[PDB]
């Protein structure tokens, strides 16, 4: 069902998952225009 | 001499003179031994 | 041939083998 | 079925409620385990070791397999099989963005990547490996047996699982693995290795097409070119029905020394060695009592060796070996850990696997890994030991026995041994700064080496001679010496040393007693905690109280650090210092007269120069003429291609400081800096509601230790990773 | 050849009286002349290897005729 | 030896005098509170400096302390030699 | 042989009387194995070595598990 997130939901998989994203979103930035200063 | 030490040179007379000596000594002093203990 | 410090070996095999074995054979019987 | 994870502290009734301070963070990844702290039940205890002992085989061969799928798509393997030489293996190619684009670790033929060095390849020079589609498979093979055996531990845990009787037959147990695990398997590897190992090992000595060579099915049923070789392998003439066995000269043979066409030894020496040994511990671990009515009633020959000094002997220790897990645990570790640090101090004289020798990099890597491994877990075995004492025992079933002897008189044992710790310790460091002083006082005849006042160790070089000449009378049956640094020619390959005799003059003789020195105060240290674990001279409540506690109050003066595990604490900054040294002597003296370059003549050109009978005697010496080497390259090997990788070494300080920083202070003062941060919070509306408490003692100590001993370990490795790299 | 190997084997095991282990004579008995089986199979085995100890010994030269 | 300090919030669960191993404490006869007999400190001369008595001690802000003093002998530092 | 002596001195060790009387045993065990076993183990030394080396054959304690006393051996 739905209610994985439910357990999933915990914070430690969700501060990860949390980071990577802001991760890759400072990727693509410095991935798509790291020429410009 | 030979392949040995000096070993033969000097150590007969110890066991030439002075362990005689002790032995006789306490020899002599155990044939006068108190009661009833003795070594 | 002859032998070297090999025979300050043989006489260290005695002394505690031989001598205290020949000792207490000797004082088991009440001085 | 997923309604069951998030609901945290499902084994323990106390934390299971709620998190009202950070504290309740911590203890929930400190008693995620000990389910011995749970019931006094043992069948649950038995099964849950069964599935973690499941999880963790099927992580090892997950790891395997992914390492294997690396070394075929993404490892210049079979560009090097042709040449082992003049390539140098590498793997795991760098990823092209920016920050990790000028890190390509070129190895020739424009290979790229990162120049690895674990010397798998070596592996893969004996297993005979040309194509890696085979690879391919056996990684899906590794991956999908680890799926295999996790799903059987999910089954024999929530279907089928054990019951209890199931535990205690350490007889069948011992036959079982003993005869059927490794001697079986140790012949299946032989079978294997005389099939395919050795063919294409002949098949390795002059350029013979290796793809071209034909694979293993051309060998199971076609005996012709297994009639090439070894007249006697046309089947095997199956002599073994007549009994005789001459004719199998061809193969199974004796040799005992360097081959210089393999850069390890002769290869039918190893196969003959796993057969010999595959079948003496199969008629071995045929010995115990089982279900025939026939064997020892082992319970009883520990009751019959007693005596006069004895008292009543070896009486009433399997309650103790079965009853009790964490018995068990500690002297297996302490036993594990003792063969692994052989097993390094064993495997740089007789190179096991093809161009070991002539491969200067893998080397000391395998062999401080290992090491390091060693005494990192025999310690542990060591605190196992110590929480059986405090947690498993027995006043009725340890009257008077081998056991209980010691206990009555320790205080003799360890005073004795404290004298001795320090006889050892002084007569050895007070005579090197001795001699520092006079080097440096313009008195140097009394200076200790050769040149000066004399000492000699008689007795390792009578015992080297007396295995020198070995062969022919010992040996008979045995062509050359077990190894080269005891006597022998000089074995090398190429302007590349493989292994000289070693020479032990001075320097040996205080080494080798100040390592005597630190393993006897280790164990001093250890054995003390281990002895005074339940009551002290002034603490009787001990094991009433536990085992992991910070101290009872300032009675007395002071009594903090009065448990068993800082008595491990302080054991294993011991053996830092112990295994430390020891690799410090063991690389240099290695790299100093063992190994270099070498010319036609034979002429063994160390790197160093032979440096211990010059400056391994004074301490200013051995800080000048050790990392002055291993260093003056780390300060510029970085700034070019095969250079960037700046390294952690410069980064390890850091987390050294910040490690003793946590050692010396206590944690009052951080509660009362954290009071005043939550004050302004709580004026700005920002209050956490879970409220924040500073560490516990221990636990800061922990992180203390923790982190002093990884900066440390960092800093060694990244030391000689850049000095090998420097003549690798 | 067998012939010692029978004939130690019988002399260890059924000519005598072995306090082998619990002395038991019959997990499970088989008939040849008169045994007591059910370790003569393991008794068997190891008279094989002396057997085979002593052959190896025999090796120079001895009776293969 | 050191000198021993009491107070009036003694609610007299009387897990002090359980956990004290010196033989230091007494509930003395009291009238203030449901408790009728308050802790106090008879035997000072045994003090240890252990202090497991007032983590015994459940009011808030525990109702003994314990002045740690200066005048220790062969009793108050506990020696067996 | 010195221990061996101090060993019966120990009373677990002590002899019987009655272990003294009997006689046929001792009788026995020394006219037969005492030195009649005793010669033939001489014999063994005899045929193994002394021959050998009067016929100027050198064999030590090695090379006797191997070489025969006689070709015609066994
Ligand atoms: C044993 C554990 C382990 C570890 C630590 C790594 C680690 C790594 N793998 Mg990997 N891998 C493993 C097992 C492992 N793998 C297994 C079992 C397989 C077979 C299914 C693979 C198949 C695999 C491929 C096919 C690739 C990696 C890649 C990588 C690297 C980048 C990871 C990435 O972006 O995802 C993988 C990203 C993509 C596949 C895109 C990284 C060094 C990537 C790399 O840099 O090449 C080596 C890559 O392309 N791995
Ligand atoms: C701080 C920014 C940053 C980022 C985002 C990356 C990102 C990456 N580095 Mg990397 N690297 C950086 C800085 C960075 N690097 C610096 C400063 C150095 C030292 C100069 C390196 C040295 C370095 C090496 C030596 C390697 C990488 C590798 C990688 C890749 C896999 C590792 C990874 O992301 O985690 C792990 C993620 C997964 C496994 C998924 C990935 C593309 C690896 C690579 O290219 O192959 C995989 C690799 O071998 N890096
Ligand atoms: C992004 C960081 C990163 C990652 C993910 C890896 C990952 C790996 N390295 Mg590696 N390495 C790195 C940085 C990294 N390295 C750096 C900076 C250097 C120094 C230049 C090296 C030098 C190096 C060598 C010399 C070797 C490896 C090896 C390995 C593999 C062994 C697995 C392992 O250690 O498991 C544990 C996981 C971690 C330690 C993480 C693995 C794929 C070995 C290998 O390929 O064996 C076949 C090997 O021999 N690496
Ligand atoms: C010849 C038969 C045989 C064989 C080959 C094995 C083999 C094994 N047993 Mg085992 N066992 C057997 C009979 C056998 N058992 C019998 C008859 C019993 C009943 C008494 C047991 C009871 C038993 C227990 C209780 C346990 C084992 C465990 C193990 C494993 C130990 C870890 C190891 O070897 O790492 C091999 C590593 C690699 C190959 C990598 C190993 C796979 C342990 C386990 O769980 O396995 C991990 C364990 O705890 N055995
Ligand atoms: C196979 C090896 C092995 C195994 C199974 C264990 C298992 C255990 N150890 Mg252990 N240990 C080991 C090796 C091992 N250790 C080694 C090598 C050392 C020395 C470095 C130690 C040092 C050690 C200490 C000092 C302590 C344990 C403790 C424990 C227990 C609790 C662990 C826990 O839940 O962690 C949870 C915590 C984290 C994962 C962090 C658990 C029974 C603890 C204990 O006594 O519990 C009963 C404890 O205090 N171990
Ligand atoms: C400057 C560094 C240094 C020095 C010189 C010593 C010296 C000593 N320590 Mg030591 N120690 C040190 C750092 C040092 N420690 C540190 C940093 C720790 C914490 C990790 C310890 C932890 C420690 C323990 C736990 C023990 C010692 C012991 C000893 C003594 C061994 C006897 C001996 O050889 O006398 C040296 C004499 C001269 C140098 C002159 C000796 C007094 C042991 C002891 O009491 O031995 C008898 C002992 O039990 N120390
Ligand atoms: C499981 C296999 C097996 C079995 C059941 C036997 C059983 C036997 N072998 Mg035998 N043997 C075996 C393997 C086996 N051996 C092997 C592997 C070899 C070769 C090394 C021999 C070589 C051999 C010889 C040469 C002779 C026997 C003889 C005998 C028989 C002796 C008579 C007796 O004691 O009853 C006995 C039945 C008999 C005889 O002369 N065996
Ligand atoms: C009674 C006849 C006899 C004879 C003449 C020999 C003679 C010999 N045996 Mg032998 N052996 C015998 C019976 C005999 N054995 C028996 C009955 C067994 C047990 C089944 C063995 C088990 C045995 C082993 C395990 C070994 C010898 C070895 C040797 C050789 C001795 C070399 C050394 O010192 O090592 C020598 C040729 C050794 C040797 O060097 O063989 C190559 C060796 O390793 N034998
Ligand atoms: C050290 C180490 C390692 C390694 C390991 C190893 C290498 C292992 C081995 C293992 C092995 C090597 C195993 C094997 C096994 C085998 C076996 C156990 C076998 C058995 C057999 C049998 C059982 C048989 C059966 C049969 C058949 C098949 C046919 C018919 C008949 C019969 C039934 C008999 C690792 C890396 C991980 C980690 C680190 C450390
Ligand atoms: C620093 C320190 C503290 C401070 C106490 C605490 C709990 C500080 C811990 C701060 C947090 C828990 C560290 C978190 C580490 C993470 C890198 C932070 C990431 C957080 C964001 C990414 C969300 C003690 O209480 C103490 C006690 C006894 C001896 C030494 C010390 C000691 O050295
Ligand atoms: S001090 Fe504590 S234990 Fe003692 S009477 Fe008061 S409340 Fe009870
Ligand atoms: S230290 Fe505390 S418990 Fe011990 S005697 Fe003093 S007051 Fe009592």
């Amino acid at each position: 069902q739905n209610y994985l997130l439910r357990y999933l939901s915990l914070g430690p998989v969700l501060l990860f998952a949390w980071l990577s994203f802001t991760a890759v979103l400072l990727i693509v930035f410095n991935y798509l225009y790291p020429d410009l200063l | 001499m030979f392949s040995a030490s000096f070993l033969p040179s000097i150590l007969v007379p110890l066991t030439g003179l002075v362990f005689p000596a002790i032995a006789m000594a306490l020899l002599l002093i155990y044939v006068e031994r108190e009661d009833p203990s003795g070594i | 041939m002859s032998i070297s410090d090999t025979q300050v070996f043989v006489a260290l095999v005695i002394a505690l083998i031989p001598g205290v074995l020949a000792f207490r054979l000797a004082t088991e019987l009440y001085k | 079925s997923f309604e069951k994870w998030g609901q945290p502290g499902h084994f323990d009734r106390t934390l299971a409620k709620g998190p009202k301070t950070t504290t309740w963070i911590w203890n929930l990844h400190a008693l995620a385990h000990d389910f011995d702290t749970h019931t006094s039940d043992l069948e649950d205890i038995s099964r849950k070791i069964f599935a973690a002992h499941f999880g963790q085989l099927a992580v090892i061969f997950l790891w395997l397999s992914g390492m294997e799928f690396h070394g075929a798509r993404f490892s210049n393997y079979e560009a090097w099989l042709s040449d082992p030489i003049g390539i140098k293996p590498s793997a795991q190619v760098v990823w092209p963005i920016v920050g990790q684009d000028i890190l390509n670790a070129d190895v020739g033929g424009g290979f790229h990547g990162i120049q690895i060095t674990s010397g798998l390849f070596q592996v893969w020079r004996a297993a005979g490996f040309t194509n890696s589609f085979q690879l391919y498979v056996t990684a899906i093979g590794g991956l999908v047996a680890a799926a295999l055996m996790l799903f059987a531990g999910w089954f024999h845990y929530h279907k089928r699982a054990p019951k209890l009787e199931w535990f205690q037959n350490a007889e069948s147990m011992l036959n079982h693995h003993l005869a059927g695990l490794l001697g079986l398997g140790c012949l299946s590897w032989a079978g294997h290795q005389i099939h395919v190992a050795l063919p294409v090992n002949k098949l390795l000595d002059a350029g013979v097409a290796p793809k071209d060579i034909p694979l293993p099915h051309e060998f199971i049923l076609n005996n012709s070119l297994m009639a090439e070789l070894y007249p006697s392998f046309a089947k095997g003439l199956t002599p073994f029905w007549t009994l005789n066995w001459g004719q199998y000269a061809d193969f199974l043979t004796f040799k005992g020394g360097l081959n210089p066409v393999t850069g390890g030894l002769w290869l039918t020496d190893t196969a003959h060695h796993h057969l010999a040994l595959a079948v003496l511990f199969i008629v071995a671990g045929h010995m115990y009592r089982t279900n025939w009515g026939i064997g020892h009633s082992i319970k009883e020959i520990l009751e019959n060796h007693k005596g006069p000094f004895t008292g009543d002997g070896h009486k009433g220790l399997y309650e103790n070996m079965t009853t009790s897990w964490h018995a068990q645990l500690g002297t297996n570790l302490a036993m594990l850990g003792s063969l692994t640090i052989i097993v390094a101090h064993h495997m740089y004289a007789m190179p096991p696997y093809p161009y070991l020798a002539t491969d200067y990099a893998t080397a000391l890597s395998i062999f401080t890994h290992h090491m390091w491994i060693g005494g990192f877990l025999i310690v542990g075995g060591a605190a196992h030991a110590t929480i059986f004492m405090v947690r498993d025992y027995d006043p009725a079933v340890n009257q008077n026995n081998v056991l209980d002897r010691v206990i009555r008189h320790r205080d003799a044992i360890i005073s004795h041994l404290n004298w001795v710790c320090m006889f050892l310790g002084f007569h050895s460091f007070g005579l090197y700064i001795h001699n520092d002083t006079m080097q440096a006082l313009g008195r140097p005849q009394d200076m200790f080496s050769d040149t000066a006042i004399q000492l000699q160790p008689v007795f390792a070089q009578f015992v080297q001679n007396i295995h020198t000449l070995a062969p022919g009378s010992t040996a008979p049956n045995a062509l050359e010496p077990v190894s080269y640094a005891f006597g022998g020619g000089v074995v090398a390959v190429g302007g590349k040393i493989a292994m000289m005799p070693i020479a032990l003059g001075t320097a040996d003789f205080m080494i080798h007693h100040i390592h005597a020195f630190q393993i006897h105060v280790t164990v001093l240290i250890l054995l003390k905690g281990f002895l005074f674990a339940r009551n002290s001279r002034l603490i009787p409540d001990k094991a009433n109280l536990g085992f992991r506690f910070p101290c009872d109050g300032p009675g007395r003066g002071g009594t903090c650090q009065v448990s068993g595990w800082d008595h491990v604490f302080l054991g294993l900054f011991w053996m830092f210092n112990t295994i430390a040294i020891a690799v410090y002597h063991f690389s240099w003296k290695m790299q100093s007269d063992v190994w270099g370059t070498i010319d036609p003549d034979g002429t063994i050109a160390h790197i160093t120069g032979g440096n211990f009978a010059m400056s391994a005697n004074t301490i200013n010496g051995w800080l000048r003429d050790y990392q002055w080497a291993q260093a003056a390259q780390v300060i510029q090997s970085y700034g070019s291609a095969l250079s960037a990788y700046g390294l952690l070494f410069l980064g390890a300080h850091f987390v050294w400081a910040f490690s003793l920083m946590f050692l010396f202070s206590g944690r009052g003062y951080w509660q009362e800096l954290i009071e005043s941060i939550v004050w302004a919070h709580n004026k700005l509306k920002v209050a956490p509601t879970i409220q924040p408490r500073a560490l516990s003692i221990i636990q800061g100590r922990a992180v203390g230790v923790a982190h002093y001993l990884l900066g440390a370990i960092v800093t060694i490795w990244a030391f000689f990773e850049a000095r090998i790299i420097s003549v690798g | 050849i067998g012939a010692s190997l029978v004939i130690l084997f019988i002399a260890s095991r059924t000519i005598r009286f072995p306090q082998v282990g619990p002395k038991m004579p019959l997990p499970f008995p088989a008939l040849f002349n008169n045994p007591s089986v059910g370790t003569v199979l393991g008794s068997v085995s190891l008279g094989h290897i002396v057997g085979i100890g002593i052959i190896l010994g025999l090796n120079n030269l001895g009776i293969l005729k | 030896s050191h000198s021993v300090k009491i107070y009036d919030t003694c609610i007299g669960c009387t897990q002090c005098v359980r956990a004290c191993p010196t033989d230091v404490l007494e509930m003395v006869p009291w009238d203030g509170c449901k408790a009728g007999q308050i802790a106090a400190s008879p035997r000072t001369e045994d003090c240890v400096g252990c202090k497991r008595c007032e983590t015994a001690c459940p009011t808030d802000f525990l109702s003994i302390r314990v002045y740690l003093s200066n005048a220790e002998t062969t009793r108050s530092m506990g020696l067996a030699y | 042989f010195l221990f061996a002596g101090w060993l019966h001195l120990q009373p677990k060790f002590r002899p019987s009387l009655s272990w003294f009387k009997s006689a046929e045993p001792r009788l026995n065990h020394h006219l037969a194995g005492l030195f009649g076993v005793s010669s033939l183990a001489w014999t063994g030394h005899l045929v193994h070595v002394a021959i050998p080396e009067s016929r100027g054959q050198h064999v030590g304690w090695d090379n006797f598990l191997t070489t025969l006393p006689h070709p015609e051996g066994l």
